[PDB]
């Protein structure tokens, strides 16, 4: 009984201290960037606390380009292009009228087609349009050429390319810059006089026109909302309705406005710093409800637009209203192309005509710190930055809490001399290095990330090494183990009546147990299903976890239970 | 332990089937992860005192695992031709200061082809 | 051999003193040296460890050569124990003993 009770009464304080993390937990980069209201923008990167700053990236392997595409180079005399794919680990390479698709991963899968005589423009990939086409048909190519548009088929055993296209139609003399799709596989062309076109097919295909060239379309199928970008710095705003499957434009801002706007919030920048607008990206409302676009300047402004009112989660695109203005480190120059990907952007940058430097910012040094920080580096880079992709694996909380799961994160870099893969270290590897390179458990260093990161999180991150298993960190082991029994402090009463601070230890193996499970500490043990067993619908009471899943959280609660029991007798 | 180097066992084993196979990129990623030998020069130390603790079924095969670790990143270098640098000589030093007498013409293909480059 | 020995020894000392004795005044001279050149047994005795009390390295040493009086052997014993077990006066008596 007052055994029993107690023991409720801890799981109580437990889930207690989870509930208050998890609510911490999903605590916006508008309240990132301090935009108050969607009519307020602000500014950030100017004071070096915004950027106050272990390596970062993961050192670049190498990858040359197979040898066929460097002979094949010498029968380029017309034109040249290349792209990344990265759903299908694939790079294409244009010579003027042929494409050369290969496995950007290691450099096979050579495929080859020279069924175009014209030069062809801009090439893109589709996910074909829901029940359209018979199953093996995985994908479309569509190439752009000075006359016409055509559509192949593109079927997966090993690549299979269709030699025959499925679809052929006239690009109206009209040279296709840029080749988009949306999610349900709407086609989206950008024609060199500037107007939006739309490539409507069924199983029965035409094009449309909707609508200073448009040189890039970029679709958020999380809000259907089409942001498009002219050689001028146009940028126009399409909503396509709730439903997506609609056309209309919205709205309009010109670069000069931009600018104009930009030197009355930031006073003392010159200008032409704000123009011109190299890169628009949507950024996806998981991340941010409120930021719809960000926006890159050739001297590294990052711009954050809006389209609808603060706040109004449902409304489709209705403005274009720039919300906050991040001004660059120090200082990056010649940015010729970007990429960003979840708080992380990459920029290629002109040093000399064949090497580039690639300078990466991202967020992850302090998800909890009002205003925004982050960390940044550069690094070289052998050739001009022909493309620069990011590879997609399968509000979030931070890594902070969920490295107990997830892997850092990889991203590659392609450039003339081949791939560079690199990883974002959570701020596991990042213990990591810093425990192997001192080669021991102690070292001041130690003491340092362990200031940093607010011991209690420490000694949750400690641990997560302390209970791995597979074989290369045996030794790491023994070592952070001493590491949190080192650094962790000491238990103490705080006599404020009298509160108690459970040391990093306490609060940090709770905090590591709640982040190894946490939303079943209040979710439901079950919940009914219902399956349409023929023409008989049929209540089934089904568990709300799966199997899979709960087999590793068992695991990682086995590993947690051994180490408190190494741990139990030296407690007391 | 057991269990460790069960895994260890069958996980090297399927790191030098693919090998045999010539997946090198995969080889390299394979040990790179299995953090066993050190790739970068300040990883050598952690990774040379570990060996007075690795057991036996392990250091049977180390030379082999050496071995082909390097034939591998010379290969590399091989492509590259036909980083790589530092960590050869992560690799050489690594032989050096490990306090167990490998084999003779084990010594004698780990010189030569660190040169090599 | 016995040189890459000695080696080690030395890079202890060294790595010891980095963090130690930041806050030393001579630390930054001691490394320049130590960093320099390979030192003999007698040096790293009388020099570094001597006037720094780094009892382990001392251990490490007198076992690197071979010399055995009984009593030294006790008292560096119990000299790294009473450290060990001051310093941690901090920690918790479970703590200490873990350590």
């Amino acid at each position: 009984p007052a055994a029993s009770a107690a023991m409720q009464e801890a799981l109580e304080g437990a889930g207690r201290i989870i509930d208050r993390l998890l609510q911490e937990d999903r605590a916006d980069l508008s309240e990132l960037l301090n935009v108050p209201v969607h009519t307020c923008p602000t500014i950030s990167g100017v004071s070096e606390m915004d950027y106050p700053l272990l390596p970062e990236i993961s050192a670049i392997r190498r990858v040359p380009l197979p040898p066929e595409l460097i002979e094949q180079f010498g029968h380029m005399q017309c034109n040249c292009m290349m792209g990344v794919f990265p759903e299908i680990s694939r790079a294409w390479l244009t010579i003027d009228s042929d494409i050369f698709m290969w496995n950007y991963e290691d450099g096979g899968d050579l495929a080859y087609y020279d069924g175009l005589s014209e030069t062809i423009l801009s090439v893109g990939l589709v996910k074909p349009k829901t029940g359209i086409f018979q199953p093996h048909i995985r994908f479309l190519l569509v190439l752009s050429t000075p006359v016409d548009i055509v559509i192949l088929g593109l079927s997966f055993a090993g690549m299979q390319l269709l030699p025959d296209p499925l679809y052929s139609l006239p690009t109206d003399n009209t040279y296709l810059l840029s080749i988009t799709s949306t999610d349900n596989g709407r086609i989206f062309l950008s024609g060199k006089d500037g107007c939006l076109y739309e490539v409507e097919y069924q199983a029965r295909c035409r094009k449309i026109n909707h609508s200073d060239p448009i040189v890039q379309i970029a679709i958020d199928n999380s809000r259907n909302i089409l942001y498009t970008r002219s050689e001028k710095g146009v940028i126009q705003v399409y909503d396509l309705g709730v439903d997506g499957h609609g056309m209309s434009r919205v709205a309009s801002v010109s670069q000069n406005s931009l600018v104009s706007a930009a030197g009355n919030i930031a006073r003392t920048i010159d200008r032409n710093v704000f123009k011109p607008i190299i890169h628009i990206s949507v950024i996806e409302m998981s991340e941010s409800v409120n930021c719809h676009l960000l926006a890159v300047t050739h001297t590294g402004v990052r711009f954050y637009f809006s389209t609808v009112p603060f706040k109004q989660p449902t409304a489709r695109p209705c403005m274009l209203a720039l919300v906050h203005v991040r001004l660059p480190p120090g200082k990056p120059s010649k940015v010729h192309k970007a990429l960003y990907n979840n708080g992380v952007l990459l920029m290629a940058a002109s040093e000399n005509e064949d090497n580039d430097m690639l300078w990466c910012i991202n967020r992850d040094s302090f998800p909890f710190q009002k205003p925004m920080m982050e960390t940044q580096v550069t690094t070289q880079v052998d050739g001009h930055s022909w493309a620069l992709s990011a590879v997609d694996e399968q509000t979030d909380s931070p890594v902070i809490i969920q490295q107990h799961m997830i892997p850092p994160k990889r991203f590659v870099l392609l450039s003339a001399q081949g791939s560079h893969i690199f990883y974002k270290l959570r701020p596991v590897d990042q213990l990591r290095h810093l425990l192997v390179s001192n080669s021991g458990g102690d070292g001041e260093e130690i003491e340092r990330f362990f200031k940093l990161h607010q011991e209690n999180q420490a000694c949750a991150t400690c641990l997560i090494l302390a209970c791995s298993s597979a074989a290369s960190d045996r030794e790491v082991s023994s070592w952070a183990a001493r590491a949190f029994f080192r650094y962790g402090g000491e238990a103490q009463l705080r006599v404020q009546g009298t509160e108690i601070v459970f040391s990093g230890k306490h609060n940090g193996i709770c905090i590591y147990f709640c982040r190894i499970i946490g939303n079943i500490w209040d979710g439901s043990v079950a919940v009914e299903n219902t399956f349409q067993s023929g023409n008989r619908e049929v209540t089934a009471i089904d568990s709300s976890v799966t199997p899979q899943h709960l087999e590793s959280v068992l695991k990682e609660l086995k590993g947690l239970l051994e180490f408190l029991d190494r741990y139990s007798q030296f407690t007391a | 332990s057991i269990n460790s180097t069960f895994y260890l066992l069958l996980d090297l084993i399927t790191f030098f089937d693919e090998y045999h196979a010539g997946h090198i990129d995969l080889s390299f990623d394979v040990i790179e992860r299995l953090k066993l030998v050190p790739l970068s020069q300040d990883s050598v130390e952690e990774r040379v005192a570990a060996f007075r603790n690795f057991s036996d079924e392990i250091r049977h095969n180390l030379s082999e695992i050496l071995l082909a670790t390097m034939n591998i990143l010379f290969t590399q270098y091989k492509r590259l031709k036909g980083v790589l640098r530092s960590q050869a000589r992560a690799l050489i030093t690594f032989a050096g200061m490990i306090p167990y007498r490998m084999s003779g013409d084990t010594n004698a293909r780990l010189v030569q082809m660190e040169v090599l480059m | 051999e016995e040189k890459l020995e000695v080696a080690r020894i030395q890079l202890q000392i060294q790595e010891t003193l980095t963090r130690q004795y930041s806050h030393h005044s001579t630390v930054g001279d001691a490394v320049s040296q130590l960093d320099s050149q390979l030192m003999d047994i007698t040096k790293m005795f009388g020099q570094y460890a001597d006037p720094f009390r780094l009892s382990e390295c001392k251990l490490a040493i007198i076992h690197c050569a071979g010399h055995s009086d009984p009593i030294l052997v006790q008292t560096l014993w119990q000299d790294i124990i009473d450290k060990e077990l001051s310093d941690s006066m901090g920690n918790s008596s479970v703590d200490r003993m873990q350590s």
